[PDB]
RNA sequence: AUGCCCCGUGUGGCGAAAGGGAAGCCGGUUAAUAUUCCGGCACCUGGAUGUGGGUUUUGCGCGGCAACGCAACUGAAC
RNA sequence: UUUUUUUACUUAUUCAAUGAAGCGGGGCUGGACUUGCGUCCAACUUCUGGAGUUAAGG
């Protein structure tokens, strides 16, 4: 029987805000974003704000509090703090002038910058983030995009070059398992760039590979949260990595020489030792021009399983024969702005299109210097009402466009009173499709006056639903209606 | 081949341009056969008639400061400050 | 290194955690040569490029490209990633039960009115006498009479 | 265009209308005891007459003598405990291998510090240039070695930082530190570092070493006394 | 949001079964307790979270000259 | 150089006030005298039992 206060119990206790978690945790902000990141912690929202925060706003954010004690007891915070007081001795040591014991201090203060390697050791971490192999694979689609994206992307004082060099040699690895196992199974060309989807262990992951050009960093971008991230799927990237390899029964790492990277042929320059799909161009032999992307050509017939992939000697090395006299290239993929018959010269949209439909398709369509047929992407499953490129117009169209279609190729009592007063004084398969569309226009308007009945019918807050339900689903067949209604204009022409 | 894919940029018209597409360096160069970053790099690996116009397009490049003449330790000073 | 799961154990996922929310799949926009039917007009190009960031419902445009050496790599595609980023740690994460419901199910069955006739239809008679509004109408118990009040002030009997 | 709906409203902040903007108060603040306390005992020390002995503290080396001085010094910094470690490991191996500790090892030369080294070195002769703290606290501890320095013939200097001879000696704080011997090259540098120090420091400090220091006034005193002055000029 | 900003007001505890104070009544029952048990019929405080209502597509309800009325009627610091 | 007298200074010491909030010296503006430009003296709110806070603006 004893009373009890409002703010002390419930979902006060439940939840609490980023201020009061940050200041429990004895952190600065960068320190508890790092933490947040790799442990995986997420604000959430609470049900009533005014509950657990008498002064809350939209803006602010709540989190678990289970979540803070979590990370209180996390032992990364030990190591924050050791490497903070390492930083300020290595800071006295160089205001007072003597450069050996900063320089030992740095060897144990294990500095990214000279090991390449994320600074902390994120094992643990990643073993209570994923506690199975399958979830861990389940979770590898913005690893992939963010380890490719930084392998592109050029360096800055958060992210060093050696760090960007081993997440390349840590997808370089991957994308040779891919090959390997054959496991890569859909592949898509867009503006963004190239998506691919591999179904490893049954776990389909697909990714965004941007095209080799220099990436805009215009705008205000944090690379910190960006190297926080990376750092994670580094460590993430290398144990899957290991253990794929493992599977496959290849050593791992797989070694790669650096005056082969020097000269550049990263794949070619990685070598694994031993200890439908790969029918699809299983024996031809195809030449690679400059202008097409060799890396992702040499990927996907790879992983289709060609014996021989060969290309120019400026592009790359460790490659077949550079030189296109050679007969023993089958086919040739160039997209300029020679003439061997041996040579079949195909295009790269080709290469997509036959890799996507597993059908091989002819190269007459995609010759160079003819327009290709559109390329289509493998990821979209087909809905009602969402319509459908290859479905024929003439298949899935409205009956109101329809009949309005049929008139315009055709084209190409009061009634009865007045006709008693005059007389007392194809075309007729037009006319009966105008009766047609006038008889449509009066089942229109039966079954909007039976929606205005029901509609009437309805409570307030019941029609406020139905009405936005009718707007959302009003806007979506306007843009079916548009999209038909430009592809019969396609169609015309 | 890195330092071209990441500090790229074209002086056109007296201004720094970034070279986000090939289309770019194709207006700019149009005549002497260079239309593709990945040919403007070959053209600056292996010396052509057309490397001075090469070098003359590709702006010089900012490199970030690290933290006599070398034959061969050039390369880990650019990977160090690129 | 060392593969992390020595022993797997099934752990029963907790009701707490909540996934995050994954990217849709590339559809046939996105690709550089598209169908036709997905181009949008030099009309709706100028109206995005007038358009303010953030009100556009879709981050791309409809974009057919010839040649890939002539497709253009984004200006915003670290952009893009970035707001990624900060939406898995910054973003709040519901889980909502969203209604996935036909729109008539909600109507209520309505009898025809063929079935419930007799009803008045159709106005067949009309009594002009009033300058002002009309105020009050009422019928004679007799059936016979119609009674009219209006703001003339003159009540009149009518058949 | 600017919109016609922004309009300014001006904040009169005279007395009694508005209330008053945060200015930095930080004149006014109320200070800690220890903060209070260092600062009036240093006002203190103004305020009062300091005899001589103290006195002579206040003048120092300027910046560029300071640093012609150090430039020698940091040649002959003494060695740290892992360069220390380092010779005694090679000089072991030697020893291992027979050879003489007169083969494998030489005389140092290094500045020599610790205040009663120095103060024996003084006694002795054996310091060419002795360079004194300015802030030692105690001041006992260092009142008299101008005064000895000056009977025993010694050139000597007042340096400014405690700290800045630590450093040289890799310790927190060196009281005093003095140049003994220097290699052959470094002669002439140090005897034109001594001549540059008696014409800088000591033929300038020989006036104003006799003279009593303090007395000075603080600021709102200061300007009483000028604006008397000015009125007994203007009568 | 590797830091920054805001505010002044101080300082804790004990001290009343007669002061202040959230909320329970009737009937019955024991050898002996009962506004405490039983039966009937209620109330207060605190918490979580739904449904129905209210508001909203021009965001934050209407009426009365008024005193004010109406089941709700956006409301952080100060 | 020392012994007495009074007569200035503030730092010892004593008293008081405050949430240690605007002290002192200049600068700007106005008014006075002066000398032909130095002083001193003032900037700001008075018919009303309302309100004054989260900076407008350049």
């Amino acid at each position: 029987g004893k009373a009890k206060k409002k703010g002390k119990s419930g979902a006060a206790r439940n939840y609490m805000t980023r201020t009061q978690a940050v200041k429990k945790l004895q952190l600065s902000l960068p320190d508890f974003r790092k933490l947040c990141i790799w442990k995986g912690i997420y604000p959430r929202e609470p049900r009533d704000r005014r509950k657990v925060n008498k002064s809350a706003t939209a803006s602010t954010t709540f989190y678990y509090t289970k979540d803070i004690q979590y990370l209180l007891h996390e032992p990364l915070l030990q190591k924050f703090r050791e490497q903070k007081a390492l930083e300020k001795k290595i800071s006295r040591a160089l205001g007072r002038g003597d450069v050996s014991n900063a320089a030992r201090l740095e060897r144990n203060a294990n500095l990214p910058e000279k090991t390449g390697k994320p600074r902390y050791t994120l094992n643990h971490i990643i073993r209570e983030r994923y506690p199975t192999f399958q979830d861990a694979l389940r979770d590898l689609d913005d690893c992939l995009s963010m380890l490719f994206l930084f392998a592109n992307l050029p360096s800055t004082t958060a992210v060093p070059a050696k760090m960007i060099a081993r997440c390349e040699r840590l997808c370089h690895e991957f994308q040779h398992y891919l090959i390997v196992t054959h496991s890569l199974r859909k592949s898509f060309l867009s503006i963004k760039g190239i998506y691919y989807q591999a179904n490893i262990q049954g776990e389909d992951i697909l990714w965004l590979v941007p095209y080799k050009f220099n990436q805009r960093i215009v705008g205000d971008v944090d690379f910190r949260i960006m190297g926080t991230f990376v750092e994670f799927y580094m460590t993430l990237l290398g144990f899957v990595n290991y253990r794929l390899y493992t599977s496959i029964g290849l050593k791992y790492p797989p070694k790669f020489d650096q005056v082969k990277d020097d000269q550049g042929a990263e794949l070619a320059a990685f070598s694994l030792e031993g200890l439908d799909p790969s029918q699809l161009f299983a024996n031809f032999t195809f030449f690679l021009s400059r202008e097409t992307p060799r890396q992702p050509l040499e990927f996907i017939l790879r992983a289709f399983g060609c014996k021989r992939i060969g290309w120019d000697a400026v592009l790359g090395e460790g490659a077949f024969t550079t030189d296109e006299s050679d007969p023993r290239i089958t086919h040739q993929i160039i997209d300029r702005p020679g003439r061997y018959p041996g040579r079949i010269y195909v295009q790269p949209q080709w290469v997509w299109d036959s890799i996507n439909d597993e059908e091989l398709k002819p190269p007459e369509l995609y010759a160079p210097g003819a327009q290709l047929p559109p390329h289509l992407s493998p990821f979209v499953k087909p809905t009602q009402g969402q319509y459908d490129p290859t479905k024929p117009l003439e298949e899935q169209q409205t009956e109101a466009e329809a009949l309005e279609a049929e008139l315009e190729d055709a084209q190409a009592e009061a009634t009865l009173e007045r006709q008693r007063e005059l007389e007392a004084e194809l075309d007729p398969k037009v006319k009966a499709k105008l009766e047609a569309k006038k008889a449509l226009e009066r089942k229109k308007k039966q079954e909007a006056e039976e929606l205005e009945r029901a509609k009437g019918m309805l409570s307030k807050k019941k029609r406020k639903l139905f009405e936005q339900m009718q707007y959302s689903n009003a806007k979506k067949n306007a843009e079916d209606a548009k999209l038909r209604a430009k592809r019969r204009r396609i169609e015309k022409e | 081949r890195e330092l071209i894919y990441k500090r790229g940029y074209g002086k056109v018209n007296g201004q720094r341009i970034p070279l986000t597409d090939n289309a770019i360096i194709e207006e700019n160069l149009g005549k002497y056969g260079i239309i593709c970053i990945e040919d403007l790099i070959h053209e600056i690996f292996t010396v052509g008639p057309n490397f001075k116009q090469a070098a003359n397009f590709l702006w010089p490049f900012k490199l970030s400061n690290p933290n006599g003449n070398r034959e061969e330790h050039i390369n880990a000073l650019i990977r160090a400050m690129n | 290194f060392y593969d992390l799961w020595q022993n797997e154990e099934p752990q029963p996922p907790n009701p707490m955690h909540i996934p995050a929310p994954k990217l849709p799949p590339p559809g046939y926009d996105l690709s550089y040569n598209p169908p036709p039917e997905y181009l949008p007009t030099k009309e709706e190009r100028e109206e995005w490029e007038k358009m303010d960031p953030e009100d556009r419902e879709k981050d791309y445009l409809p974009t057919k490209y010839d040649s890939l050496r002539k497709v253009p790599a984004w200006g915003n595609f670290v952009k893009e990633r970035f707001e990624r980023c900060m939406d898995l740690y910054l973003a709040p994460r519901v889980r909502k039960n969203r209604l996935n419901i036909d729109p008539n199910s909600l109507l209520p069955k309505l009898p025809s009115p063929d079935e419930l006739k007799p009803f008045p239809t159709v106005q067949q008679t009309i009594f002009r006498g009033h300058e002002g509004r009309v105020r009050s109408v009422a019928i004679d118990p007799t059936g016979v009479a119609l009674a009219t009040g209006g703001d003339d002030g003159t009540v009149r009997v009518w058949e | 265009p600017k919109n016609p709906l922004l309009e300014k409203r001006p904040r009169n902040f005279g007395i009694g209308q508005d209330i008053q903007p945060k200015r930095n108060l930080s004149r006014m603040v109320k200070w800690p005891e220890y903060i209070r306390l260092q600062r009036q005992k240093k006002i203190l020390r103004m305020r009062l007459k300091v005899p001589p002995a103290i006195a002579q503290f206040q003048y120092t080396l300027d910046k560029n003598l300071a640093a012609q001085a150090f430039k020698l010094l940091n040649k002959y910094r003494p060695e740290t405990k892992q360069e220390k470690k380092e010779r005694l490991l090679r000089e072991a191996t030697a020893i291992k291998e027979g050879k003489k500790k007169e083969d494998v090892s030489k005389k140092p030369y290094t500045v020599k510090y610790g205040l009663n080294h120095v103060v024996g070195l003084i006694e002795n002769k054996k310091a060419s240039l002795v360079l004194i703290a300015n802030d030692v606290d105690p001041i006992e501890l260092v009142v008299f070695l101008p005064a000895l320095c000056r009977k025993m013939g010694i050139p000597y200097a007042i340096i400014k930082g405690k700290a800045r001879l630590g450093t040289l000696v890799h310790k927190k704080t060196a009281a005093v530190v003095a140049i003994t011997e220097v290699r052959s090259e470094d002669k002439n540098e140090l005897a034109k570092l001594i001549s540059a120090v008696k014409e800088g420091y000591l033929e300038k400090v020989e006036d104003t070493r006799k003279r009593w220091g303090g007395g000075i006034m603080g600021f709102k005193a200061q300007k009483r006394e000028e604006k008397r002055k000015k009125s007994l000029e203007t009568a």
